[PDB]
């Protein structure tokens, strides 16, 4: 399949475009990722801001300028040639019908299938503050690609000039059983069983285990025995170290 | 005004010295989080630590404030707000607050004005003072010498 | 004047109006598109020469 | 005060961005905002110009096309204050771009108090992030609050200072540039969590499960060679030493041997714990 690959100069462009515009809940800010989609690996080295306008009274009433659309594109061609036009990207914390509508106006000039992108600036609960989605119709149908963040050598680094497990691990893993239960509830009384076989696929796939249990207690024996060993050896710079001090302590009764 | 207006916020914290007014508290703390200037919170900042004097556990509620807030310019002057209040006679969790902003917090200059603070609640007693930077005369890090100077030549002078 | 080395170092300046050949081993130039001829100052001046190496069309210095 | 630039998070990253093509080219920008001397100093937006023919100059700035997105500026937000004019140039030892003179005395006509800023490494990066500038004084500047008292100015011990190529006039009369940074709260929350090492995030169990446990049992065998090389050094150690004095040039001989007998060990023991606890965890 393919993975989108988010770099942190496109994350910290679109938070930007949010606060200096004093975006409330009412609008969300849309804006054009830049990149190359025909590879599997899917990158973004740019993004800028579009004038969009958003009306909840009617989510067929949008504002978009597909003039600043082509004249961006076409002016930053001279800064690196690897940049096209692969998607878009919007704000907001969710999907309403006016996200649906404005999906078919970058399809003219996408030659691949186009890459959305949700940017939410508030990052309430679990992980991925950014989900990518892709178009694509046989009724428009939506996939989730890999999200991950890559990139150049002096980016990487600079991050951690800017910025100078176990338990965490746990509670995630204890709230993805609390939501997909909500989930399955609501959509039972949502219709009164296509969702559901998904989520029945993964569920199915000392139950399971009971054939390997006895081989798992042996493999954990010999684990331990070349944690014995290493413990040994700590154990042994405590004595050397405690007769070590002493050397010291004889120099100053006679000093 | 960052010329002006920075000792119109160090002028108003001479006249408020002493037990001081819980209205002038909210007014000139929110104002540092409304305009953001360096000079001014600064100046706010000690303001609010010259607003409170001798009120211990009294002042507590501002000094959360100030803890719970990620702006090293409101906790560069934190510091003095618990030596002002917490002056004379000490407390046993005032100093362990002050101990815990050097120590968690990367800043150098918040590092330097937390240690700055303890000479002020130590005043009294000044036996303690040059064994409490004994141990932080030696660092890898420069500004940890830097503030253990002034704080045990504050008491000690 | 004699001068026997022709050579600058790191200019660029643009397109045209740029020149800069280098006798030395080390990065040759060679400058096409018809002939220029100028009285004095080609491009820096001074230092434009030609020697034993004749590059393209530039006689008269 | 003077004036301490603050980058921001997108301002720092641009300026790579836009001086990725290439070791030798260059190119420039232009740096926006509003701010007032004594404190604040900041950077909103930057963005880039194409390279043309004569590098940088006083005629490399193509004011047709400022003109046309400065258009552009304005409906989007972006439109702010001109601060100065951050340039990219490979960089040498004084006087880091040879083709710009011209520039920064045309620019100090409309703004004296503008700057322009240059990244340095250029394929010599570090991880300290020294990055460059240059701001012309000549005559005037002065009768005015302390530029050099703000950070480790006064200076000129023996000729060292920053690539000590300077000493004194620097490009002209020491500028002394500060670089520092603040983000709001929002900024600071991301890079915090999302950036430690690669994304496996949000769940640590299974990902890494499979490829630390199938790579386990040479790993095993890796760890047996290092502790079969750990008491041959001590051994030899003692062996050699009757005397408990220094002709050896020995200063500290023991405590070098010691540590890679103890942090390797230190180092290999954890790892096979701290992963086991949740190496199965299956429970049910």
């Amino acid at each position: 399949h393919e993975k989108v690959t988010i770099a942190p100069l496109v994350l910290l462009s679109a938070l930007d475009h949010y606060e200096r515009t004093q975006t409330k809940e009412n609008k969300r800010c849309v804006g054009v990722i830049l990149g190359d989609a025909n590879s599997s690996t899917i990158r973004v080295t740019n993004s800028f801001a579009l004038p969009f306008e958003e009306d909840e009274k009617n989510s067929d009433v949008w504002f978009l300028d597909h003039n600043y659309i082509e004249n961006m594109n076409e002016m930053c061609k001279k800064i690196n040639a690897k940049e096209k036009l692969i998607g878009w990207y919007h704000s907001g914390p969710k999907l309403r019908a006016s996200d649906l509508k404005i999906n078919e106006l970058f399809k003219k000039y996408t030659q691949n299938n186009p890459l959305l992108l949700i940017v939410d600036v508030k990052q309430q609960g679990v992980g991925l503050p950014t989900d990518a989605y892709v178009a694509i119709e046989q009724e428009k149908t939506f996939l989730h690609l890999p999200c991950t963040i890559e990139a150049e050598e002096a980016e990487e680094i600079g991050v951690e000039h800017l910025l100078r497990i176990r338990l965490t691990n746990q509670l995630k893993s204890l709230k993805g059983l609390q939501s997909k239960l909500k989930d399955v509830v609501e959509y039972l009384d949502k219709v009164i069983h296509t969702i559901l076989g998904k989520l029945q696929d993964v569920f199915n796939l000392n139950n399971l285990q009971k054939a390997l249990t006895v081989k798992t207690n042996d493999e954990l024996m010999v684990i331990y025995i070349s944690n014995l060993v290493r413990s040994i050896i700590a154990f042994d710079d405590l004595i050397e170290n405690k007769i070590q001090n002493k050397k010291i302590q004889e120099q100053r009764v006679k000093d | 005004s960052a010329t002006s207006g920075e000792a119109a916020a160090l002028g108003m914290g001479l006249c408020m010295l002493g037990t001081g007014k819980p209205e002038a508290i909210h007014d000139m703390f929110t104002y540092s989080q409304e305009t953001q200037h360096g000079n001014i919170t600064r100046g706010l900042a000690v303001g609010l630590a010259l607003i409170n004097y001798g009120r211990q556990e009294l002042a507590d509620d501002l000094i959360t404030k100030m803890l719970a807030s990620d702006e090293s310019l409101l906790r560069y002057g934190g510091a003095f707000t618990i030596a002002l209040a917490y002056a004379g006679t000490g407390n046993n969790s005032a100093v362990k607050r002050l101990l815990h902003v050097a120590v968690s917090d990367s800043n150098d200059d918040v590092r330097r004005a937390a240690v700055i603070a303890l000479g002020f609640v130590l005043l009294r007693d000044y036996t303690t003072v040059p064994r409490i930077v004994q141990l932080l005369s030696k660092s890898h890090n420069a500004h940890v010498r830097c503030g253990t100077a002034f704080a045990l030549g504050i008491a000690c002078a | 004047h004699p001068l026997q080395v022709a050579r600058c170092t790191k200019i660029i300046k643009g397109e045209d109006a740029k020149y800069v050949i280098n006798l030395k081993q080390i990065a040759k130039f060679v400058v096409g598109l018809g002939e220029r001829v100028s009285p004095t100052d080609i491009e820096e001046g001074m230092r434009v020469g030609v020697d034993r190496s004749k590059y393209n069309i530039e006689l008269p210095l | 005060t003077k004036e301490t630039v603050y980058i921001s998070s997108i301002a720092l990253l641009k300026m790579l961005k836009h001086g990725r093509a290439g070791v030798p080219m260059e190119v420039m920008g232009l740096m926006l905002g509003e701010f007032v001397d004594d404190y604040t100093v900041n950077v909103v937006d930057v963005f880039a110009m194409p390279q043309s023919g004569t590098g940088v100059s006083v005629e490399a700035v193509d004011d047709v096309f400022q003109a046309k997105m400065m258009d552009m500026l304005k409906q989007t937000g972006r439109d702010q204050m001109v601060v100065g004019w951050y340039h990219s140039h490979p960089g040498f030892g004084c006087w880091l771009s040879s083709v710009d003179v011209n520039t920064q005395k045309s620019f100090e006509q409309l703004n004296s108090r503008a700057v322009a800023v240059v990244v340095d490494p250029i394929q010599s990066v570090k991880g300290k992030v020294v990055i460059d500038a240059f701001r012309l004084i000549d005559t005037g500047a002065l009768i005015n609050n302390l530029e050099p008292r703000q950070t480790t100015s006064n200076t000129g011990l023996l000729n060292k200072a920053n690539i000590q190529a300077l000493i004194h006039g620097l490009n002209r009369h020491y500028y002394s540039l500060n670089i520092d940074y603040h983000k709001t709260a929002k900024e600071t929350k991301m890079l915090m969590n999302l950036h430690k090492e690669q994304w496996q995030s949000g769940l640590k169990m299974y990902d890494y499960e499979e490829k630390e446990e199938s790579n386990l049992a040479a790993t095993k065998s890796m760890v047996k060679i290092a502790e079969q090389y750990s008491k041959r050094i001590e051994e030899e150690k003692e062996l050699t030493e009757e005397e408990l004095k220094t002709r050896y040039v020995g200063r500290q001989d023991p405590k070098k041997h010691l540590s890679e007998t103890a942090d390797e060990t230190l180092e290999n023991n954890i790892v096979s714990v701290l992963t086991a606890g949740v190496n199965s965890v299956a429970i049910k």
